[PDB]
């Protein structure tokens, strides 16, 4: 009877439905986030199933505020719903306090939205995991919000297929005194380890959040980093 | 301010002045009172600029959904009925008088006058606004059945011009539209028809 | 070594290409490439034969529903 | 897995949504296939129209629907479900003119249609809707645009797209054609779309069976091609 | 099959059984045949008298949706009377807001949407009745549409709903509906119903005939008594 | 129709012998009508075959009366084109 | 074609070095290719099965 | 696979794969699995 509902406790441990949602997050395109001394760099593997799909349409790394960006691993339709809500909460903060939302607070507010779906009822939890980034307070911030609603901060993290391989790669090569450009190279390399194919400017989408804002790298820019190694 | 519509056999000629006034100040000396509700239906609006702009936009949205939904060109009688229903329902709230004149394949060129009450009447010639009182005689004197589009265009330009001169509220430029099976031809007369 | 081989094919090029190719998958690429040559009646397996089988073997998702990413 | 979320829209071990995945199958239950091809300056929708009985009006049975003057869609799936989506898409396109003062971009109609579908998946008390919608329109600064939406709520922009029973084979023919470098003109795009259905079905259909809708940069309005025009293209491709 | 119980639940293959179960009840119902003659649409229903205590005109299966539009229903009558009310309301609102009599194409689309909505929700069973709508207008000419229990609506030159839909449709195809005058068509409808009556199995039956057309001046009136009597005589002679 | 096809063959055989090449072009619409006709799908095909047979005689003329082997290739593609309008699932 | 090449020449498959394919699956609609054509293959190879 | 009876036929299919290649292949005899009867087809069997 357990594992079919999020409104009932496991007869010993914890509700299984949230854990199944985590399984859907695990079955996602690899996403790598590398916090660096001067910025946070986020990346995902965007591979179209067929040549026909246009690579300039739906975008995996999407800006939420001028200084805040989000990346996702998990079911793609669910991501758009939270991308809209996160953006809206950032606007409501600006109207109420006339300041861009701090990155830490946005993650807490986004997490509360995700927790509401996990609440009792027909509603099923979001199947996406997120990697919010920010440059608020002069400090680079990288955070993760899970379907359950827990939020954590990562110097570097990976989600989706081969998260373990990526995390072990990150353990070996991530230092701390590294510029965003060096962080860009490491982020591309971790995706390459889990990339089933040859990475191309279209294949990888990379987004940076330096002390200027969150700007998705232009396809030409991604190609230059993919070229010359990395 | 001054709005008039005359129905020739193949279409309707609609004309109006260009003045929006707050007190004795002219907010816009060049106002397009005539607005396209649909491809072949136009409404000339008199009364409150805000109320008229809102009801016209609301009808344009409702008619557009109806035409795509039914896959047919909209009849003028329905367009008038949509304006009439809103005006009667919000009679106390709105202060707008509208002349709905358009070409419909089923019934041909037609002119409908919705007074501020929301009453609807189909009229061969309808004049509306502050200037209308001044030209009521010329309109019921120089109107002859079976006038050509060119004659109707001359009649509207002359009747609106006579009212604009008498009414302080109405003045500026005369905007003329002729709607037919071919479509709508819009001309601006720079205060011509001086008598 | 067991099969005749093109004798001009570079096996290394296929090895350098990535993908999670298991030992069973590698066996399929080689066996299918030989089979494709038999279908086209070539006694010697050809470089083109290997690529077509390699693509067939890396069916990867094959189906899937796009959502679930 | 099976025997778990089979009866409800809930998560399954391995995070699989069974009821939403079953919805993609219902589109195939329609028994019809559609192909849409983008072009240098044109977007073409082609579908197979089957008249089951002579005592049925060919005009009434159409799966090509105009949503707005510049936007038209092909609906593959259950007929009732396809029509409900068409009303919602027309309402949203109309609201966009009503609340934003401009016509809906084709990309934006898809997001709105997909978002309605996604909510049905997350919240219960709704069947997902057994239909797939392909939308064609010309966008200034984007060129002709072909876009597709799924019952799950997935939306994407496709250079060429197919749906229905023969979608996998149809995409495969399109993949070879798209791989060729040459861009396609209105004649070529109508030809590629008709050939894609012809190769996949092998019907060699008469002008009545194929329904073609085309939107062009020169004529932005979505136009449903008349039977005579459809035949002229069909004879020319045969040569 | 287990998955068959809920309208909200798709089957693993990809179909909803609850929608299908509604259609089988429509199939069990007595046949109703409608033919679109050039001058209007004529509707006949094989209404079955039961008990004989019930007075004539009881349980009528022919209803007037609007003065111009008319409806023939096959299935549970109670579901049909509800659908007729929904259509009467939609026609009422259309004349009410748009100002002109409802186009049959629009009324059919709206009633179909109400039938479609019932299929998507678990609380409400899908409607179990299938109906056809016919009207005559100078602007649109004669129009006939049929809506199934799954809310699918398409135009038909001729259509039959009920146990003998297939048998009647074969007889309907022979008639020259495109150019036939409606007064002649009424007689053909009587014959088609008499051919598919299966009277020995169904015992007694009462023929209901409905007419909308240029002759009727766009009013869906029941065929005047005596015109039906002639059609009944023509059908009886043809049967023997 | 079979009687019409026999009439078409008899009418143009004399015309084809007299004409350099245009008469084959003249009988091409008759070929199109027979390709379009599916009433029999067998006898109509033989009438098309009779027209093709006259086309073979025209090819003998193309090798002899017209420049050797010049219009035969154009006719061969054209006969394939006549088949193209109504493939009929590569049957009949 | 698949059955005949090993049946005519297993040694040619041996020269290629590919094991001759042991079997093929005739997935098809029931009865049309299942009730009938099951033993038609036996005539195609001209031997009892 | 079931508590009362498991997938003995599926085990036989895996055993069949072993019999088909190596231990029992001679005389160019083809053990064609030309059957649409099985509900499930082994992915490993599908391998060339
Ligand atoms: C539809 C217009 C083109 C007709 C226009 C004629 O000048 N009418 C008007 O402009 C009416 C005057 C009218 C009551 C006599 N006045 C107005 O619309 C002006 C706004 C100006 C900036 C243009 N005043 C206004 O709307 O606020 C007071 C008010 C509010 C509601 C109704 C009437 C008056």
């Amino acid at each position: 009877g357990y594992s079919f509902s999020l409104t009932t406790f496991s007869p010993s441990g914890k509700l299984v439905q949230i854990e199944y949602a985590l399984a859907a997050v695990a079955g996602g395109a690899p996403s790598v986030g590398i916090k660096a001394a001067n910025g946070v760099v986020l990346a995902t593997e965007k591979k179209q199933k067929s040549i026909l799909y246009d690579e300039r349409s739906v975008h995996k790394v999407e800006p939420i505020t001028k200084h805040i960006g989000l990346v996702y691993s998990g079911m793609g339709p669910d991501y758009r719903v939270l991308v809209h809500r996160a953006r809206k909460l950032a606007q409501q903060y600006y109207l109420v306090y006339q300041e861009p939302i701090p990155t830490a607070q946005l993650v807490q507010r986004v997490a509360s939205v995700m927790q509401e779906y996990t609440q009792s009822g027909g509603v099923r939890p979001f199947g996406v995991s997120l990697l919010i980034c920010g440059w608020n307070e002069g400090r680079p911030y990288l955070f993760q919000s899970d379907p359950s609603g827990a939020y954590f901060a990562w110097k570097a993290t990976a989600m989706g297929k081969n998260y373990v391989n990526g995390k072990t790669f990150l353990e070996k090569r991530y230092n701390e005194d590294l510029e965003l450009e060096d962080a860009i190279h490491t982020a591309i390399l971790t995706l390459k380890e889990s990339f089933e194919g040859q990475m191309t400017e279209d294949n990888i989408e990379v987004g940076i959040c330096n002390e200027a804002g969150f700007r998705r790298l232009t396809p030409t820019e991604v190609k230059d980093y993919l070229a010359a190694i990395a | 301010t001054t709005i008039m519509a005359v129905q020739f056999d193949g279409g309707v000629v609609l004309g109006a002045d260009s003045r929006t006034t707050t007190g004795s100040y002219i907010a816009n000396r060049v106002t397009d009172k005539l607005t396209p509700i649909h491809d072949r239906i136009f409404c000339c609006r008199s009364g409150s600029a805000a109320d008229t702009q809102a009801v016209a936009d609301a009808v344009t949205y409702q008619l557009g959904f109806h035409s795509i939904e039914l896959n047919e060109p909209p009849l003028v009688h329905t367009a008038a009925s949509l304006f009439k229903e809103m005006c009667y329902r919000y009679r106390e709230d709105l202060m707008a008088g509208i002349i709905i004149a358009g070409w419909d394949p089923q019934e041909g060129g037609q002119v409908y006058s919705v007074p501020m009450g929301g009453m609807m009447v189909r009229q061969s010639f309808a004049i509306g606004g502050s200037g209308s009182s001044y030209i009521y005689g010329y309109v019921d004197a120089t109107y002859r059945e079976g006038m050509t589009k060119e004659e109707c265009l001359q009649f509207t330009a002359n009747a609106l011009a006579l009212a604009m001169e008498r009414d302080g509220s109405s003045g500026g430029v005369i905007r003329l539209a002729a709607i037919a099976e071919s479509g709508v031809e819009r001309q601006v007369l720079l205060g011509d028809q001086i008598p | 070594s067991k099969m005749n081989l093109s004798e001009e094919v570079d096996l290394e090029d296929y090895v350098a290409r990535p993908d999670k190719i298991s030992g069973a998958d590698i066996n399929s690429i080689c066996q299918e490439s030989g089979m494709l040559a038999v279908r086209e009646n070539r006694y010697i397996v050809l470089a083109k034969d290997f690529e077509k089988a390699y693509k067939t073997v890396i069916k990867k998702d094959e189906q899937e529903h796009e959502f679930y990413k | 897995s099976a025997g778990f979320d089979r009866h409800i829209t809930i998560f399954s071990p391995e995070g699989r949504l069974y009821q939403v995945e079953y919805a993609f199958k219902a589109i195939n239950q329609g028994g019809l296939t559609s192909v849409a091809v983008r072009g240098k300056d044109c977007a073409v929708i082609v579908t197979q129209k089957k008249v089951p009985d002579k005592l049925l009006d060919s005009s009434t049975v159409t799966h090509l629907f105009k949503i707005t003057e510049n936007i038209g869609c092909v609906m593959t799936g259950m007929t009732a479900d396809s029509r409900s989506q068409v009303q919602r898409a027309r309402y949203e396109a109309a609201n966009w003119k009503y609340k934003y003062g401009y016509e809906i971009p084709v990309d934006m109609l898809c997001k709105r249609i997909a978002d309605i579908s996604q909510v049905y998946t997350q919240n219960a008390e709704m069947r997902p809707l057994g239909c797939c919608m392909i939308l064609i329109g010309i966008d200034e600064e984007q060129g002709p645009q072909v876009y597709k939406c799924d019952p799950a709520g997935y939306y994407c922009g496709f250079k060429a797209t197919a749906a229905g029973v023969k979608q996998t084979e149809s995409t495969s023919f399109l993949e070879k054609k798209v791989k060729k470098k040459f861009d396609w003109t209105f004649e070529q795009t109508v030809e590629t779309a008709i050939t894609c259905l012809s190769t996949v079905l092998s019907i060699d259909f008469k002008p009545s069976e194929i329904e073609v809708g085309v939107v062009t940069v020169e004529n932005p309005k979505f136009r449903i091609l008349t039977e005579a025009e459809i035949d002229a293209h069909l004879v020319a491709l045969a040569e | 099959t287990g998955y068959d119980l809920s309208a909200s639940t798709f089957s693993p293959d990809g179909r909803v059984f609850q929608v299908e179960y509604a259609m089988k009840a429509v199939e069990n119902s007595s046949t109703a045949i409608g033919i679109r003659c050039k001058d209007g649409v004529v509707f006949g229903v094989e209404k079955l008298v039961l008990s004989k205590l019930y007075e004539e005109g009881s349980n009528k299966r022919l209803f007037n949706v609007d003065r111009h539009v008319g409806m023939a229903v096959a299935g549970l009558l109670a579901d049909a009377r509800s659908l007729a009310d929904i259509a009467r309301e939609e026609a009422s609102n259309f004349r009410s807001n748009f100002g002109y009599n409802i186009p049959l194409k629009h009324l059919a689309d709206r009633v179909a949407m109400y039938v479609h909505a019932y299929t998507l929700y678990s609380a409400v069973r899908p409607f179990g009745c299938s109906f056809m709508l016919g009207s005559y207008s100078v602007n649109d000419g004669a129009q006939l549409y049929m809506i199934d229990p799954s809310g699918v609506s398409y135009g038909y030159w001729g259509c039959a709903i009920g146990k003998a839909r297939q048998a009647a449709k074969t007889e309907i195809e022979k008639l020259q509906m495109k150019e036939m005058t409606c007064r002649d068509i009424v007689k053909e409808v009587a014959k088609i119903i008499y051919i598919v009556h299966d009277e020995v199995k169904d015992k007694a039956f009462e023929l209901e005939l409905s007419w909308v057309g240029e002759l009727t001046n766009g009013r869906h009136e029941i065929v005047p008594k005596d015109i039906r009597e002639e059609a009944e005589k023509y059908a009886k002679e043809s049967l023997k | 129709m079979a009687d019409g096809g026999s009439e078409r063959a008899d009418g143009r055989i004399v015309k084809m012998e007299v004409d350099y090449s245009a008469t084959v072009d003249q009988r091409l619409p008759e070929c199109a009508k027979l390709a379009k006709e599916g009433r029999l799908q067998e006898v109509i095909e033989t009438l098309l075959s009779l027209e093709k047979q006259t086309r073979t005689a025209s090819d003998m003329v193309s090798t002899s009366r017209i420049l050797v082997a010049v219009v035969k290739m154009c006719y061969e593609a054209k006969e394939w084109d006549l088949l193209n309008e109504n493939i009929m699932l590569l049957s009949k | 074609e698949v059955i005949e090449l090993p049946l005519t020449n297993p040694e040619l498959f041996q020269r290629v070095g590919i094991i001759p394919p042991k079997g093929c699956l005739l997935y098809g609609p029931p009865g049309t290719g299942k009730t009938l054509l099951a033993r038609a293959v036996a005539s195609q190879l001209d031997c009892n099965f | 696979e079931g508590t009362s009876a498991d997938r003995e036929i599926q085990r036989t299919l895996m055993e069949l794969l072993n019999q088909m290649d190596g231990f029992d292949t001679l005389h160019r005899v083809k053990m064609i699995m030309a059957t649409n009867r099985p509900d499930t087809l082994d992915p490993a069997l599908l391998r060339p």
